[PDB]
């Protein structure tokens, strides 16, 4: 009964912000970290955040630092990221991924959502 | 409490120990699997 969908975006002016989800259903979510990576319409595939099980180490590209943010509460099963002061090169497609092995970080990717 | 000045030496000798293992133990288990061996005010808890 593994799942994963989604939920927001829409419109967002230059100069606005959006606040994202991610529904997880099926596996035990407090033994795995979980990732959002996204697709730009013009074919190529671009990392944005990561963060471990426990909710305290994040990871961040250089590219996008200090812009985004990500959290996690076990208890409600699902994933946020919110984001602040957007330019006009995030015009893609987004996706929520759960990593490979248990506890782990950065290894693979076995299913994402839609 | 009377018999630990007689003993102290081997404390110190085990606290050396943790030292040694947990500054090793968190630069090669340290890019993957950071909630355990990450820093190393986590690493001597996850040594004993």
């Amino acid at each position: 009964e593994v799942q994963l969908v989604e939920s927001g975006g829409g419109l967002v002016k230059p100069g606005g912000s959006l606040k994202l989800s991610c529904a997880a259903s099926g596996f035990t979510f407090s033994n795995y970290a979980m990732s959002w990576v996204r697709q730009t319409p013009e074919k190529r595939l671009e990392w944005v955040a990561t963060i471990s099980n426990g909710g305290r180490y994040t990871y961040y590209p250089d590219s996008v630092k200090g812009r985004f943010t990500i959290s996690r509460d076990n208890a409600k099963n699902s994933l946020y990221l919110q984001m602040s002061s957007l330019r006009s090169e995030d015009t893609a497609m987004y996706y929520c991924a759960r990593h490979l092995y248990r506890y782990d970080v950065g290894g693979a990717l076995d299913y994402w959502g839609q | 409490i009377s018999v630990i000045p007689g003993m102290l030496s081997v404390i110190a000798l085990m606290t050396l120990f943790f030292y040694i293992f947990a500054i090793m133990a968190t630069q090669l288990f340290g890019e993957r699997f950071p909630e355990w061996f990450g820093t190393l005010g986590e690493s001597f808890y996850t040594l004993f």
